[PDB]
C-alpha cells in the first residue's frame, strides 16, 4: 500500500529554479532507489536521473537530485527552464518486489492571443438521406483561447440527443480547431423549418443556419 | 548497442486474451544477467507497473494487476512475451517494454510505445458523406467545404484532399467516441469562394484496417 | 636518388595483434559469507559481529536477486557495477535495529542510534542491506534478548565500538553505581514483538565496507571466459604478462601444481590453461624486418620486397618471403646476394628473377 505522491502540475518561467516533489505515504523515502523519468509526449520515456543523486551520462548537470528523508520526500530540482524541458516527470520505487511508480509531474513554461472563431455550418447530403440517415456538422476553427460551448437549435428548441463536439485542438497557425456533430434521422431533418449551430467564445456568439433546401 | 522492439496487433476484444510480443535486437536474453519488465502507461495518466521477468522462471506482478499476468521467455527466438487476461475497457494503454538493468533501478532502455485499444463492436468500414458548401458556409471572401467520415472501427483514418496536392487550409480533427461505439470525425478546408465552381475538390479517405479506400467529389449543394 | 644493386634495409614488418582473450577464472564460488546474514541469532549494536574476509573469490550477483530484501542502499558505487571493480578488503558489520532507526543509517544524519551506536562518515562508500526476519528473532511474551544504547558522555569516532556499561552520569554528584538520583543506566532494553507492525519490527541491518590502500586486490569480482584460439596473433593475459603470440599444442606435460614455463634464456613460452589444463606454448609473430631488392639506377624501375624471418610472384626462400620476383631452376652467377645459398638478378620481357647461385 506504497504510493508515491506528486504534484500533478508544475509550472515555472524559464531560466528560474523549480523543485518537484515525490512524497512516499508509508514506505521511507530513503529506503529503496528513486528513478526519475522524463518523458516527451507521444515518445518513450527517458532516464534522467538514477540513485538520487547521479546524472546518467548525456543529461545535463542542472536535473540534480535530492533526499528529504525526514518528511519521506524525494525531490528533483530543476535549474535554467527550457522549451525542451516541458515533459511529464514520474518518480519511481521499488517497495518490496513491486516496482511503484509516480503520480506526474507536468513541467511548465511561461503562443496565439485570442482568436475569434470562424465557424461554417454543413447540411446533410443528399447521398447520406439515401442510406437513411443525417448529420449536421459544426465546424469551430481559427480561434484562441481552445474553450469554446455549442449548443445545437432546432428551429427554436435546443437540441442535445445526438450531439458529438470534438474537444479543441491546436492549429498550425498558433489557433485552435474544434468541430460538433448532430445525428439525426432523415425525419427530423425535414420535420424542423431550420436547424442552427450557435457557438460561444469569450462572450460573444457566432451563429450559422441551414435549411432542408 | 541493444534495442526492443515490440509486436502484436494494436486491438483486443473485452474479455478476451492479449498477446503482446517485445523482440530484442544486437543483444541475448539469457547473458548479461539482466531483467526484463513490462510498463504500460494509460493517455493522459501516469506509468503503470505490470510485472517483471529474468530469462529463468522467476515472476513478480503487481498487486492490482496478479492473477492476471502471464509472461514468458523464449530463448531461441530472442524474445519474451506478455499475455493478459480479462482485459476490460479501462486497460486502454501505451504499452512499453522497457530494458531493466538494477531490479530495484532504472529502465535504461525503453522501447517505442504500441497502442492499444479495447473497444466492443465489429470492424467496420467508413461512411464518408459530402459536405456541400454554400451560401450559409462563407463568412467573407473565403468559403469552406470538407468531408464527413462516421461510423468506423477502429482509429486511425487518414484524409487526403486531392491526392495530397492541397495541405494549405486542411484541418483534420480528432476522432470523438460516438453514443454507440463507433467513432466520427471530419476534414475540412478553407478556399476563396471565386473558385467553388471552376475547381474540383476530391477527398480520399483510407481506412487501412478495414481496407477501405473512398474518393468522394464535393460540390456546392443544388437546391431541390 | 640514385640506388645501386644490392639489398638495403628499409623498415620492419610488424604482426599486430588482431585479438584479445582474457580468462582468468574457470568458474565462480564463494567463501562462507552468508551463514552471517542466516545464522542462528544476530548481535546487538553496543557488540556488534565484525566480519573480515581475505583471498576469496565472491560474486554480488547472488547477494541481490534474492528478491526478498526490503530495502538497500549503496553510495559511493554504482551497485551494477561494483563487481568488475577490485578492492581489497570487505568488513561486514551485522547488526539489528527498529523499523523507525532504518531512517537514520546514513551518511550525514543525527538521531540517538548514528550518534551512539555507530557513526557513519561522509566518505562512507559501503552498502547497506536491510530485510525482515521478525519470525525467528522474535517470540510471545517479549522478546528482550536484543540490546541498545541510549546515553553517551560525547561524540564518538566512526567506525568504532563501544561496550562500556558504565552508569551515565547527568549531574555533578555521584552515585557509587546505584539506582539513585541524577543517574541512569545507559543501556536500555528493546520492544520487539511478532505482531507488530512495519515500523517497529526487528530488522537484520548489515554494512559491507570497502578497504582502499596500497595493496593488491584479495576479495573481488572475477572475470568471464572467452573462447580459445589457436595457431593465431592473439594477445593474452593468462595471470601473470600480457603478451602476444600464437598458441600452439605443445607436447610437455608440467607437473600438478606450476601455472607458468620458461626456457634456457628465462622467456616465459609455456603456460597451462586454466580453462581445461591444456599446455600451450608462446612464440612471437613479428621477425626480423623487411629488404627490397633493387635492380639499379638505369637497368629498371620495378623492385623485389624480401621478409627476413616471415613465413608466407611469391617464393618460400630458405631467407625469408621473396615476393615481386619469379624462381627459375637453372642456376647462373650471382649479383645481389640474399642469403642461404640463394641470389637475385635481373635477367631476360627481362623480370627479376631468384636462382640458386653456381661456385
Ligand atoms: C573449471 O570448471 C570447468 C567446468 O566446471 C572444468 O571443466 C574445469 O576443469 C575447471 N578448471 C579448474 C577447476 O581449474
Ligand atoms: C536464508 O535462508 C533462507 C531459507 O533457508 C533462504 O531462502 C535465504 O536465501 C537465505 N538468505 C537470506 C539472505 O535470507
Ligand atoms: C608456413 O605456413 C604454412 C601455412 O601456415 C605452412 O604450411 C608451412 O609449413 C609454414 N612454413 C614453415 C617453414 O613452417
Ligand atoms: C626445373 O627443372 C626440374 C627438372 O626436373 C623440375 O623438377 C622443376 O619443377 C623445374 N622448376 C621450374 C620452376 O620449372
Amino acid at each position: 500500500n506504497f504510493m508515491l505522491t506528486q504534484p500533478h502540475s508544475v509550472s515555472e518561467s524559464p531560466g528560474k529554479t523549480v523543485t518537484i516533489s515525490c512524497t512516499g505515504s508509508s514506505g521511507s523515502i530513503a529506503s529503496n532507489y528513486v528513478q526519475w523519468y522524463q518523458q516527451r509526449p507521444g515518445s518513450a520515456p527517458t532516464t534522467v536521473i538514477y540513485e538520487d543523486n547521479q546524472r546518467p551520462s548525456g543529461v545535463p548537470d542542472r536535473f540534480s537530485g535530492s533526499i528529504d528523508s525526514s518528511s519521506n520526500s524525494a525531490s528533483l530540482t530543476i535549474s535554467g527552464l527550457k522549451t525542451e524541458d516541458e515533459a511529464d516527470y514520474y518518480c519511481q520505487s521499488y517497495d518490496s518486489s513491486n516496482v511503484v511508480f509516480g503520480g506526474g509531474t507536468k513541467l511548465t513554461v511561461l503562443g496565439q492571443p485570442k482568436a475569434a472563431p470562424s465557424v461554417t455550418l454543413f447540411p446533410p447530403s443528399s447521398e447520406e438521406l439515401q442510406a437513411n440517415k443525417a448529420t449536421l456538422v459544426c465546424l469551430i476553427s481559427d480561434f484562441y483561447p481552445g474553450a469554446v460551448t455549442v449548443a445545437w437549435k432546432a428551429d427554436s428548441s435546443p437540441v442535445k440527443a445526438g450531439v458529438e463536439t470534438t474537444t479543441p485542438s491546436k492549429q498550425s497557425n498558433n489557433k485552435y480547431a474544434a468541430s460538433s456533430y448532430l445525428s439525426l434521422t432523415p425525419e427530423q431533418w425535414k420535420s424542423h423549418r431550420s436547424y442552427s449551430c450557435q457557438v460561444t467564445h469569450e462572450g460573444s456568439t457566432v451563429e450559422k443556419t441551414v435549411a432542408p433546401t | 548497442q541493444v534495442q526492443l522492439q515490440e509486436s502484436g496487433p494494436g486491438l483486443v476484444k473485452p474479455s478476451e486474451t492479449l498477446s503482446l510480443t517485445c523482440t530484442v535486437s544486437g543483444g541475448s536474453v539469457s547473458s548479461g544477467g539482466y531483467f526484463w519488465s513490462w510498463i504500460r502507461q494509460p493517455p493522459g495518466k501516469g506509468l503503470e507497473w505490470i510485472g517483471c521477468i529474468y530469462y529463468s522462471g522467476s515472476t513478480n506482478y503487481n498487486p492490482s494487476l496478479k492473477s492476471r499476468v502471464t509472461i514468458s521467455v523464449d530463448t531461441s527466438k530472442d524474445q519474451f512475451s506478455l499475455k493478459l487476461s480479462s482485459v476490460t475497457a479501462a486497460d486502454t494503454a501505451v504499452y512499453y517494454c522497457a530494458r531493466q538493468l538494477w531490479l530495484r533501478g532504472r529502465f535504461d532502455y525503453w522501447g517505442q510505445g504500441t497502442l492499444v485499444t479495447v473497444s466492443s463492436a465489429s470492424t467496420k468500414g467508413p461512411s464518408v458523406f459530402p459536405l456541400a458548401p454554400s451560401s450559409k458556409s462563407t463568412s467573407g471572401g473565403t468559403a469552406a467545404l470538407g468531408c464527413l467520415v462516421k461510423d468506423y472501427f477502429p482509429e486511425p483514418v487518414t484524409v487526403s484532399w486531392n491526392s495530397g496536392a492541397l495541405t494549405s487550409g486542411v484541418h483534420t480533427f480528432p476522432a470523438v467516441l460516438q453514443s454507440s461505439g463507433l467513432y466520427s470525425l471530419s476534414s475540412v478546408v478553407t478556399v476563396p469562394s471565386s473558385s467553388l465552381g471552376t475547381q474540383t475538390y476530391i477527398c480520399n479517405v483510407n481506412h487501412k484496417p478495414s481496407n477501405t479506400k473512398v474518393d468522394k467529389k464535393v460540390e456546392p449543394k443544388s437546391c431541390d | 636518388f640514385t640506388v645501386e644493386k644490392g639489398i638495403y634495409q628499409t623498415s620492419n614488418f610488424r604482426v599486430q595483434p588482431t585479438e584479445s582473450i582474457v580468462r582468468f577464472p574457470n568458474i565462480t564460488n564463494l567463501c562462507p559469507f552468508g551463514e552471517v546474514f542466516n545464522a542462528t541469532r544476530f548481535a546487538s549494536v553496543y557488540a556488534w559481529n565484525r566480519k573480515r574476509i581475505s583471498n576469496c573469490v565472491a560474486d554480488y550477483s547472488v547477494l541481490y536477486n534474492s528478491a526478498s530484501f526490503s530495502t538497500f542502499k549503496c553510495y559511493g558505487v554504482s551497485p551494477t557495477k561494483l563487481n568488475d571493480l577490485c578492492f581489497t578488503n570487505v568488513y561486514a558489520d551485522s547488526f539489528v535495529i527498529r523499523g523507525d532507526e532504518v531512517r537514520q543509517i546514513a551518511p550525514g544524519q543525527t538521531g540517538k542510534i548514528a550518534d551512539y551506536n555507530y557513526k557513519l562518515p561522509d566518505d562512507f562508500t559501503g552498502c547497506v542491506i536491510a530485510w525482515n526476519s521478525n519470525n525467528l528473532d522474535s517470540k510471545v511474551g517479549g522478546n528482550y534478548n536484543y540490546l541498545y544504547r541510549l546515553f553517551r558522555k560525547s561524540n564518538l569516532k566512526p567506525f568504532e565500538r563501544d561496550i562500556s556499561t558504565e552508569i551515565y552520569q547527568a549531574g555533578s554528584t555521584p552515585c557509587n553505581g546505584v539506582e539513585g538520583f541524577n543517574c541512569y543506566f545507559p543501556l536500555q532494553s528493546y520492544g520487539f514483538q511478532p505482531t507488530n507492525g512495519v515500523g517497529y519490527q526487528p530488522y537484520r541491518v548489515v554494512v559491507l565496507s570497502f578497504e582502499l590502500l596500497h595493496a593488491p586486490a584479495t576479495v573481488c569480482g572475477p572475470k568471464k571466459s572467452t573462447n580459445l584460439v589457436k595457431n593465431k596473433c592473439v594477445n593474452f593475459n593468462f595471470n601473470g604478462l600480457t603478451g602476444t603470440g600464437v598458441l600452439t599444442e605443445s607436447n610437455k606435460k608440467f607437473l600438478p601444481f606450476q601455472q607458468f614455463g620458461r626456457d634456457i634464456a628465462d622467456t616465459t613460452d609455456a603456460v597451462r590453461d586454466p580453462q581445461t589444463l591444456e599446455i600451450l606454448d608462446i612464440t612471437p609473430c613479428s621477425f626480423g624486418g623487411v629488404s627490397v631488392i633493387t635492380p639499379g639506377t638505369n637497368t629498371s624501375n620495378q623492385v623485389a620486397v624480401l621478409y627476413q624471418d616471415v613465413n608466407c610472384n611469391v617464393f618460400q626462400t630458405r631467407a625469408g618471403c621473396l615476393i615481386g620476383a619469379e624462381h627459375v631452376n637453372n642456376s647462373y652467377e650471382c649479383d645481389i646476394p640474399i642469403g642461404a645459398g640463394i641470389c637475385a638478378s635481373y635477367q631476360t620481357s627481362q623480370s627479376i628473377i631468384a636462382y640458386t647461385m653456381s661456385l
